[PDB]
């Protein structure tokens, strides 16, 4: 997913749902994995500031909301609260 | 609750001085929404070779149309026997000269097109919930009627319910109790209120005494009522638990069309565009199982909710007899207090009861005694209580402080008045 | 289930409508299909390297491919393959390898051993099949193939289609040997022998695996049916991109995302389609719908009836019924002089009576109908009972001179019959096992 | 509500980090960024 | 006698619908087990056998659902019943309508097959008469008021009549009472009234 | 004090009868979960559960 964004310190105040694209047939075993940085150059480089975020995926049950018009505009975490253990019972 | 102490003593009562006409609002439902279940369309989604495979149980469907069908037939007995009660539309006077009394928003208005009245069209609409075909082709009410669920519409449409109460309505301040029992007589409004007054023991001179503050008190009751149910909608909770537990069960049927079942899908289609005879039918076997077992689970608990219904509108019609149609010695069955007289209203798939009571209100003590020793004999009260004020002896009526003097049409005389415990002396008064 | 029914009302289902044409709608793709490349292939490549081919844009030709090769063992998982032409595959796969004899077996869900852990796993939830037919002809030549190689040795089970080119050398003895060949450390990789004269299970197999799903994202192969124009406004045996079912289609104007092609209603059946030929988006109801009620006296009394269609508009029940298609003895019952719409729906086959009586058969929204003598079916608003009027006035009273006696009769039920049930005599007729 | 990682490259010492990662059953990557630094990755 | 009737047909149909559900396949290769046991030897035997079982027992449970509903129908009715027999013939109810439509003299009960029925003999008024009323009666500035009825007038004179009979009664002191004057009153009327 | 008891006694024997009843097979080759999740691989523990 590419959003907008004016914010240039943490994660967005918000909430978005990712749509997909590739189902690559690899069939390759993964479990060390790296990114890809570039020089700004003109060891004589410069880096321009750009920021990454990294966070692993874990079992969960989820659940979701779809709108009217079928995309995904609200969800709720199972197991992270009381309260989201309610909301996902009811 | 809050803490009380009474304080009890050998020869201390408290008497009422004042009372007060309440009006309390209850609420009982009736009916339910009369469903009916196609298996063939829920089961197999229009497909003959799902629905040769289901013939060869046949027996289960039958039961079940067979149960849904007796559940309609049951509510639609639950409204005839609460509402049609007498068979005679007693129209209501067109000069309202009821003593004070005012009645114009529980009977009907004639304006409205409807005979709704002015609380029944309050009652009509805290509670929320007819979709024609058509408006489906170009929603919850349209998949279940996809899926086999419809809603037959109830045998009384609710002018013909409101008539009905109109009727009863009618009958109950142009005659009374005596409509009840046959032949519907006539008695001016002031007097029947006297007279249901007498039935709880109070003489019928207290109401003519204060006639006109005791209608206020029931104008007022009643403004409160309305007041008090054009404000909230929490108040009709079991009405509205009625209909959204019926329009929820419905709701987890069609959901539960989802459910694999241990098959390789939940859609007909795909089973039988992916598989060849053999094994679609063993699949659809699993489907016909799990999907007949859950028809069968939402039967079993339309019946208990049934049962529930019809002990509701039994009592519900019960009420209607010994409350509407008459006034009950019961205690608290209509109503908290000494119980004056009731009237209905209806309500969507239900019945209110606007019970108006008779509650003491400004009680004083007094000293008593049980006996009165004139001459060496014992003298009873008939109807009352000895009371005194201090200096003199008085008999009076329980629920409201009136006293008379001792006489002998007063009291009654039985043996000499040593055997009695707690007798005092007094004088008797012979006219 | 009887004959004789008695006076009343009675719901029923719907035999009324039945199919009589089919729908084909599959997209415009004439393409042969790549299928000559993947089984008519000069070299397959060896199992622990199998090769992976995609298929798209193909109209996907005949069931088992019978042109001039006989396959051994074709067996499908998930879809029968009778009907293997009739569908449209989402994302097919063809992976192509050659093994000995005796471990074709291993290509299924479940199975183990060298090739179905060393070399190539599938999973349970697999949709596809598995072309596996004899090539020693082909795949062996005198001295054997030191071509085709499998994976002797690894540290751990494999995933399902995941694949392993690795050579590094698998420590057998608890010493590292750093790589290179020696003792209790041995390299991975071990070659078949494929004489031309050796044994049936050490014959090359040539396998074929075509991994697919069905019905779920936009389909590019389609079989081989040829298309057809679409009926609509009727119910059909309409194919969509596969699925088989029956209903009448309407137009839609739902905001499907490029990637989705199908959606579904809250029961998980089909209630939005796209049309592969024409991209536009429609949507799906039943024709066998409505409830129908019939409005019988009782049988010993005559044999006419009325007929009730729920909720139905019957300026357009003929529609609502299908009267286009059914015998006329139940199209007279979809139009005539005695129509009535009552809020309850339509009435067919009983006048409506402006009188108003109590009343025989309930049929609902204050309607009722009876079997009057004048001999027919009349429909009418019930009477709640004769009207009356109390003369009240602030001064009159009414008092009885005379009474009855009156004797009233009413009946409760107490008990019901005391049943019981020996499940072992039910259930098994009285046999031990 | 889970602590994700931050790495980030800023000029400013100049901040050049990129190590390896485990790729334990699944990642989220995301990037709040201007001028396409952030661009490709390798797995193994 | 339509709700014994109910209660047997319901009784004896369920029963029938039980034994007619023994021919269900509930996906088996049949529905008799002399069948499946003479056609197949133990291993796939075993595995139909189970589904007919299965059905089998089902079917079973629906049925005693069945009777556990109708039966607690039933003992609602016989709680009803009991109530009836307790109120209406080993006594008289006030209860209005609960024991016949009219006010309740006395009942009878007789048995019946798998019920009770109830003769409710009751008071039905029949010709009634309108007449002028009021509520009470001046005789010398103080308000007189019945005891047992109503003031009722014939046009000329006034009488004390109880209701569900027409038994008029001339003005006494004993017929009446005395409380208050005779201005609070709303509706009175003047008349002499005898004293005994 | 029979009504009573027999309320209790009901209650808590319908709840002993729930227990006993993880007990039966229902067709599978076992009643207990981990015997069909260590004897089984994925499908037929699936086709059982
Ligand atoms: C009995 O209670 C009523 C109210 O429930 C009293 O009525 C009030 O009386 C006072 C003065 O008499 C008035 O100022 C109020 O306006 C009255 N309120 C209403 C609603 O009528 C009545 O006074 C009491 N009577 C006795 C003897 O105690
Ligand atoms: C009975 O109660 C109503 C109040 O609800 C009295 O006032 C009438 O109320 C309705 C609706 O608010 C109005 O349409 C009428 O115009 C009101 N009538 C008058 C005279 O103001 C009504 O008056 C009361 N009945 C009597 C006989 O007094
Ligand atoms: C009520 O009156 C009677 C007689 O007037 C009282 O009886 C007398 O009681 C006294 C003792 O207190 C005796 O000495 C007398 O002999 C009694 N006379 C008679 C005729 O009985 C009686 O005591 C009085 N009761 C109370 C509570 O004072
Ligand atoms: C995928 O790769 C990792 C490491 O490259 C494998 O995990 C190692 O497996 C060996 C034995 O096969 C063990 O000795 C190591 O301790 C494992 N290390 C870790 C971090 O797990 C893993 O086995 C491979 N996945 C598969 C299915 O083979
Ligand atoms: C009260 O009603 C009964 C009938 O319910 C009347 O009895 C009839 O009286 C007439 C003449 O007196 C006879 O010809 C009939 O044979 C009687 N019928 C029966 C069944 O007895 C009785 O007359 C009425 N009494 C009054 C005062 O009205
Ligand atoms: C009932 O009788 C009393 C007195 O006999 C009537 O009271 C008189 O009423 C007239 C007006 O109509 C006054 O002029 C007198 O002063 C009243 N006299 C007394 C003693 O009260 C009373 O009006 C009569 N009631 C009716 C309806 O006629
Ligand atoms: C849904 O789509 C319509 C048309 O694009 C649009 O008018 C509407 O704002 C959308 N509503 C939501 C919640 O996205
Ligand atoms: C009656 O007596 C008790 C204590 O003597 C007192 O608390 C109570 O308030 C009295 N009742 C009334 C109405 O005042
Ligand atoms: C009690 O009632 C009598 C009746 O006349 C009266 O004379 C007396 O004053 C009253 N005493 C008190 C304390 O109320
Ligand atoms: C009532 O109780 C008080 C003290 O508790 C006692 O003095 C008095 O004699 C009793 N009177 C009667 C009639 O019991
Ligand atoms: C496929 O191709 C043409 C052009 O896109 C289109 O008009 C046609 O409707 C499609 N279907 C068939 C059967 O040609
Ligand atoms: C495959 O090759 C053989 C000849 O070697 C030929 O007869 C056959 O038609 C070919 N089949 C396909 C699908 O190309
Ligand atoms: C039904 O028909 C039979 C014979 O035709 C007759 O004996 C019976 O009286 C009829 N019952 C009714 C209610 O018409
Ligand atoms: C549909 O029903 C309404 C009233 O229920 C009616 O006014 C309308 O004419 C009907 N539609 C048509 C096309 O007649
Ligand atoms: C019945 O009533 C309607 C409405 O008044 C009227 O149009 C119609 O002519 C009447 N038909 C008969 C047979 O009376
Ligand atoms: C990361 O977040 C979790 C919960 O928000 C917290 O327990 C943990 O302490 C945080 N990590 C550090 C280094 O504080
Ligand atoms: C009483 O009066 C009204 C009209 O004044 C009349 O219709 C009614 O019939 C009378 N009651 C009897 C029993 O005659
Ligand atoms: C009313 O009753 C009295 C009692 O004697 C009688 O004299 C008088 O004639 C009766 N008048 C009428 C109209 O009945
Ligand atoms: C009864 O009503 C009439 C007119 O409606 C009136 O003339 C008369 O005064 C009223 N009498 C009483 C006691 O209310």
């Amino acid at each position: 997913k590419h959003t907008p964004i004016n914010l240039v310190r943490d994660l967005p105040q918000g909430f978005s749902a990712l749509e997909p694209l590739v189902d690559l047939p690899i069939g390759i075993n993964i479990t060390r994995f790296q990114t890809l940085l570039a020089l700004h150059r003109s060891s004589g480089w410069t880096a321009g500031a750009a920021a990454y975020y990294v966070g692993y995926l874990q079992p969960r049950t989820f659940l979701l909301k779809y709108n009217e018009n079928g995309t995904i505009t609200d969800a709720v975490d199972c197991a992270l609260d009381p309260l989201s253990e309610t909301k996902c019972t009811l | 609750g809050a803490e009380n102490s009474v304080a009890y003593s050998n020869n201390s009562i408290a008497i009422p001085t004042n009372f007060t006409i309440s009006v309390t609002t209850e609420i009982l439902p009736v009916s339910m929404t009369k469903t009916s279940v196609d298996c063939t369309m829920y089961i197999c989604g229009d497909s003959t070779e799902c629905s040769n495979l289901l013939l060869q149980y046949g027996s289960f469907c039958t039961q079940l149309n067979r149960a849904l069908t007796g559940i309609a037939v049951e509510q639609d007995k639950n409204t005839q026997e609460v509402f049609a009660q007498v068979k005679q539309i007693y129209k209501t006077p067109p000069i309202k000269d009821f003593g004070g009394f005012n009645f114009s928003q529980i009977l009907p208005d004639p304006s409205k097109p409807s005979k709704r009245s002015f609380i029944e069209d309050l009652l009509f609409n805290k509670v929320t919930l007819i979709k024609q075909y058509g408006d489906c082709l170009g929603d919850l009410i349209c998949a279940q009627k996809f899926n086999g669920l419809t809603v037959l519409p109830p045998l009384l449409t609710d002018e013909m319910i409101a008539q009905y109460t109109s009727a009863l309505l009618a009958g109950t301040i142009t005659s009374g109790w005596t409509f009840g029992a046959g032949a519907a007589l006539q008695i001016p409004f002031a007097m029947q209120m006297a007279y249901r007054f007498n039935g709880i023991g109070v003489t019928q001179n207290v109401l003519y005494e204060n006639q006109k503050l005791i209608a206020n008190q029931f104008n007022s009751a009643i403004g409160k009522i309305q007041d008090s149910l054009s404000s909230t909608a929490s108040a009709l909770g079991k009405l509205q638990d009625v209909v959204n537990q019926n329009a929820q069960a419905l709701n987890t049927l069609v959901k539960q069309l989802s459910s694999n079942f241990g098959a390789i899908s939940s859609v007909l289609n795909d089973i039988l565009s992916r598989l060849d005879k053999c094994e679609a039918e063993v699949q659809i076997d699993r489907l016909i199982t799990g999907r007949l077992q859950s028809l069968q689970t939402y039967v079993t608990q339309q019946l208990i909710r049934a049962a529930e219904i019809r002990a509701s509108a039994n009592l519900a019609a019960t009420k209607m007899s010994e409350c509407v149609l008459g006034q009950s010695k019961r205690v608290d069955f209509c109503g908290k207090g000494y119980h004056l007289m009731s009237f209905p209203q209806s309500a969507p798939h239900g019945v209110v009861f606007l019970h108006v009571t008779y509650v003491p209100a400004q009680e004083k003590n007094f000293t008593t005694a049980p006996a009165i020793c004139h001459d060496g004999k014992a003298h009873f009260p008939r109807e009352g209580v000895f009371v005194s004020n201090g200096t003199h002896w008085f008999v009076t009526q329980r629920n409201f402080y009136e006293p008379q003097i001792i006489t002998t049409d007063n009291t009654f005389v039985s043996g000499n008045c040593d055997v009695v415990i707690g007798i005092v002396n007094n004088t008797v008064y012979d006219p | 289930k009887s004959f004789t029914v008695e006076k009343g009302i009675y719901q029923t289902s719907n035999f009324r409508v039945q199919p009589t044409e089919s729908i084909v709608r599959f997209p415009n793709i004439t393409n042969l299909c790549p299928f000559g490349e993947v089984f008519n292939a000069t070299r397959f490549a060896s199992v622990y390297a199998w090769n992976r081919k995609r298929i798209s844009n193909c109209v996907a030709d005949y069931s088992v491919l019978y042109n001039s090769a006989s396959f051994s063992t074709f067996k499908c998982y998930g879809v029968s393959p009778t009907k293997l032409n009739d569908l449209c595959f989402t994302n097919v796969y063809a992976d192509s390898f050659v093994i000995r004899g005796d471990e074709v077996r291993q290509i299924a869900p479940g199975q183990t051993g060298k090739i179905a852990d060393y070399n190539y796993k599938l999973p349970c939830d697999f949709t596809g099949c598995v072309i596996a037919w004899n090539s020693n002809n082909l795949d062996s030549k005198v001295g054997g193939n030191y071509n085709y190689l499998y994976r002797l040795f690894r540290k751990s089970n494999l995933k399902p289609f995941e694949r392993d080119i690795s050579t590094e050398i698998y420590q057998a003895g608890s010493t590292p040997c750093n790589g290179v060949e020696g003792f209790n450390c041995y390299f991975p990789l071990q070659s078949y022998g494929f004489q031309p004269t050796n044994g049936v299970g050490y014959q090359p197999y040539r396998v074929v695996v075509l991994s697919f799903e069905l019905l779920h994202a936009p389909a590019t192969v389609c079989g081989p049916k040829k298309s057809t124009n679409l009926v609509k406004n009727k119910c059909v045996n309409f194919n969509f991109n596969g699925l088989t079912g029956t209903g009448v289609l309407t137009e839609s104007n739902k905001k499907f995302l490029p990637f989705q092609q199908f959606g579904r209603d809250i029961a998980d059946t089909t209630d939005a389609v796209r049309d592969p030929q024409t991209l536009e988006i429609l949507d799906i109801t039943p024709c066998s719908f409505g409830g129908v009620s019939v409005i019988t006296p009782g049988t010993n009394t005559s044999n006419q009836v009325a007929v009730l269609y729920q909720d139905v508009n019957c300026t357009e029940v003929p529609v609502a019924i299908h009267a286009d298609q059914l015998t006329p003895t139940w199209r007279v019952y979809s139009t005539g002089s005695n129509v009535f719409q009552t809020r309850a729906g339509c009435l067919i086959g009983a006048e409506h009576v402006n009188n108003s009586y109590e009343c025989d058969i309930p049929i609902g929204a204050g309607i009722c109908a009876s079997y009057q003598t004048s001999q027919s079916i009349i429909a009418y608003t019930m009477s709640l009972g004769a009207e009356n009027s109390v003369a009240y006035s602030n001064n009159s009273i009414a008092i009885p001179t005379n009474f009855t006696i009156s004797v009233t009769t009413e009946i409760l039920p107490v008990s019901m019959t005391k049943t019981s049930v020996d499940c072992t005599m039910y259930i098994c007729g009285d046999s031990t096992e | 509500f889970s602590n994700v990682t931050w790495f980030h490259a800023i000029h400013v010492t100049k901040r050049f980090d990129n190590p390896v990662l485990p790729f334990n059953d699944g990642v989220y990557f995301a990037s709040t960024e201007k001028s396409n630094i952030i661009r490709g990755w390798i797995f193994g």
